[PDB]
DNA sequence: AACGACGTCTAAGAAACCATTAA
RNA sequence: AUAAUGGUUUCUUAGACGUCGUUU
């Protein structure tokens, strides 16, 4: 038999990564990251861990404080991600920054989850057209971003929430489309506007929206291929990721 | 393939049983076509009824009663609702109206009490007004209470519930009670309200509207749930309780206990130790033994919302004999997964998405200890319109169904039994007029009884049945 | 290494209110 | 409270870790 169930999970193929470890609490490291705001990612563990460039660490830490810098090999990335929560967030940021590189896609964070917002100024692009057909009614095209009626100084756009999960020794990336509301402190005022927007997004409409978002995020689907992405390809401590394009699916037993 | 998950399967549908042993998946359609299960035994031979209304609200009760007697037609939903033929036609039992000695009026001081905003005082006054009808316990079966909207101030606040308070206060006096608010009178579609109130009154008069078919006699299903009460001194009193569902010999049993049997006193994490778990499961074992004839359950399907600790697992394993297998599945609602339906190659077009969501009763095994179950989806054969279009119950709320997740802590083998049992237990609720519920009835009854117990600290310890809190 | 006492990360729930009414 | 569950925002709990201490 051929009934099919299609999920919103894409596989992650990389198993091990290399990163910088600096040898000399979490709150002070976060404070230093906030004040410095460098072009690198950092986290606190038994030893302070980072991914990026050495000058960023030089700005972060005084020259008399860094005892040494070494290379840490995080083998079996799924097990390490499952074991610790800090490594989960670090891999989150690494794979996401590798994903959203060299693309006209915004980036916003609410409730400790990551989104991929479509910019207002770059709404009328060629890549942003296949999503406008799925949002559109019948053969017409849909507005991918705009304003909300009876809501002064409050905009809206189409966004997708990106997460990562570990299930049985495998790493999956979760995609789920919502509508992003700016500013963030007044999202409730558009709640009804969201409902009336998604009231008629049935199986086929949601399927097409998901396919369009996958195309926008990756650029190529089909052929059983995978996309290689890079986070910070301008330093010794770089991240290289390989992500599948076909979403996880299943077929009936028959 | 790099992303091909494990093969999925479907368990078709629960089949409800009606009078003269007739199988029907549609509850309302089977009720209208066949008769209720209890009408075969004529256990509620006559559904007597009494009123309890403020000084001038008797007319609303009379009007809803007359609407219950007369037929009605569906207005809002049409692919699921069936025409309501009136109480006598569908349930074969009258609704003889209360006489002059059963149409009591509440004290005029109830409004004065509600003016200040004292929920406990108003509940006590309502119960005291009710107390005059305990003499005529043979003159009526179900009492109807109308709560006017003018009391809306004393309805819910700071963790207080008038509904649970009076349902617990009345419980020692063996008398089912039904509350009718302005919502039931004002709601535009009258067929739904009539169906719901009729089923509630018939089930609370001692009857069995419907019961599931193909149920194994030697099985048990237990579910625990907890409620949180904030104390003055920064405390988090967690009150847990349990509910079991028994097929018995020929009836239906739906009871619910309290865990605070002179033990526990948690005031902390919603988890119980070895002693508390053993004591709680001892009552379940005793009740299963007593309701049946000197026999133990051949299986146990204990469920709850949170996860079992190792001490809890040991207590569950030791509270029962070695001839029984205990599944300790945990139900998780919030999930980051969802699914979409894709149809196969039919005619000449390639694969395409369907116009309706994925089939209800479909499960996907992710790991060896976790699975996804679809309690929401498309049901076939429930369309009162053209009989080829599936029905999605929550199409007006969510455009797509949200799956539930099952995390097993014991057992082995496939997920057929657990998923089939959960989906079957989702349809046996009698308080709701829709097709099913998201969660199995054990969790929902445990949750509502936990709220009831938390509302009244001084709740007497005997075991109540479903009809007294439904 | 003696057992608290205090900070981060995550995953899960429960009160307490809003809303509309099945391609 | 005839009823279904979709949002929003808080709070709590449980794990995982770290840091002086502290006891001894
Ligand atoms: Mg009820």
């Amino acid at each position: 038999s051929f009934p099919a169930l299609r999920t919103n999970a894409l596989p992650v193929v990389t198993q091990s990564i290399r990163c910088g470890v600096v040898t000399l609490t979490f709150s002070e490291l976060k404070e230093r990251i906030s004040q410095k705001s460098p072009k690198a990612l950092l986290t606190y563990t038994e030893k302070v861990l980072f991914l990026g460039g050495e000058p960023e660490i030089r700005k972060i830490f005084s020259n008399d404080e860094i005892n040494s810098i070494g290379q840490y090999y995080i083998d079996e990335i799924a097990q390490s991600v499952a074991a610790s929560t800090f490594l989960k967030s670090f891999v989150e940021e690494a794979i996401l920054t590798a994903l959203l590189r060299e693309k006209p896609i915004l980036h916003r964070v609410r409730h400790r989850t990551h989104y991929a917002v479509i910019p207002n100024a770059s709404a009328k692009d060629d890549r942003f057209l296949d999503l406008r057909k799925a949002v559109g009614f019948k053969g017409d095209l849909g507005y991918i971003t705009g304003n909300v009626t009876n809501a002064k100084e409050l905009s809206w756009a189409e966004a997708v929430s990106i997460r990562l999960e570990e299930r049985g020794g495998k790493l999956w990336i979760m995609l789920k489309p919502e509508i992003w509301i700016k500013p963030l402190d007044r999202r409730e005022e558009a709640t009804d506007f969201i409902r009336s927007r998604r009231r008629y997004r049935f199986n086929q409409c949601s399927y097409q929206i998901l396919d369009a978002w996958i195309k926008i995020l990756f650029g190529s689907i089909g052929g059983g291929g995978t996309v290689n992405i890079s986070c910070f390809p301008d330093a010794e401590f770089k991240a290289e990721f390989e992500i599948g394009t076909r979403t996880a699916f299943s077929l009936g037993v028959g | 393939n790099l992303s091909q998950l494990a093969a999925h399967s479907t368990i078709p549908e629960p089949l409800l049983l009606f009078k003269d042993n007739r199988t029907d998946t549609h509850p309302l359609r089977g009720l209208s076509q066949y008769g209720p299960y209890s009408a075969c035994f004529n256990l509620p031979g006559q559904v007597r009824l009494a009123y309890l209304a403020p000084t001038e609200h008797m007319r609303k009760l009379d009007a809803i009663v007359r609407e219950l007697q007369n037929p009605a037609t569906p207005k809002e939903a049409t692919n699921y609702y069936v025409e309501y033929g009136g109480f006598e036609k569908v349930f074969k039992v009258p609704l003889v109206m209360p006489q002059e000695h059963l149409r009591c009026l509440a004290l005029d001081e109830c409004h004065g009490v509600a003016a200040n905003g004292n929920g406990l005082a108003l509940a006590d006054k309502i119960v005291q007004s009710m107390s005059g009808l305990f003499r005529q316990k043979h003159a009526f079966d179900v009492l109807l209470v109308y709560l006017p909207a003018s009391w809306k101030k004393c309805f819910e606040y700071d963790g207080f519930d008038l509904h649970d308070r009076i349902k617990a206060k009345v419980a020692p006096l063996n008398l089912p009670i039904q509350i009718i608010n302005d919502t039931a009178l004002t709601r535009q579609c009258r067929a739904n309200v009539m169906w719901g109130v009729s089923v509630a009154l018939y089930a609370k008069a001692g009857g069995i509207p419907w019961k599931l078919a193909d149920w194994d006699k030697d099985e048990a299903y237990i579910g625990l749930s907890y409620a949180i009460k904030k104390n003055a001194e920064g405390q988090e009193y967690t009150t847990c309780c349990s509910q079991v569902f028994d097929p018995d010999g020929t009836g239906f049993e739906f009871v619910a206990y309290d865990t605070r049997e002179f033990i526990t006193d948690r005031k902390g994490n919603p988890y119980l130790s070895y002693q508390e778990m053993q004591s709680v499961l001892s009552k379940s074992l005793h009740l299963y033994q007593s309701s049946h004839n000197g026999r133990m359950p051949r299986k146990i399907f204990i469920h709850k919302t949170t996860h079992f600790t190792e001490d809890e697992i040991q207590g569950a394993f030791d509270s029962f004999s070695s001839s029984t297998e205990i599944e300790l599945v945990q139900i998780i609602q919030s999930t980051n997964w969802y699914g979409l339906k894709v149809d196969g190659k039919k005619g000449d077009k390639p694969v395409a998405p369907a116009s309706y969501p994925v089939d209800r009763g479909l499960y996907q095994p992710l790991t060896e200890s976790e699975c996804l179950l679809w309690t929401q989806g498309s049901v076939m054969g429930v369309n009162q319109q053209n009989p080829g279009q599936p029905v999605f119950k929550e199409a007006a709320l969510t455009p797509l169904p949200n799956p539930i997740m099952l995390r097993r802590f014991s057992g082995n083998g496939g997920w057929h039994a657990t998923c089939s049992s959960i989906l079957a237990l989702t349809k046996v609720d009698w308080n709701n007029n829709t097709l099913y519920k998201k969660l199995p009835v054990t969790l929902v009854y445990s949750q509502v009884f936990a709220d009831v117990v938390k509302q009244t600290p001084e709740i007497v310890n005997e075991i109540y049945d479903y009809r007294f809190f439904m």
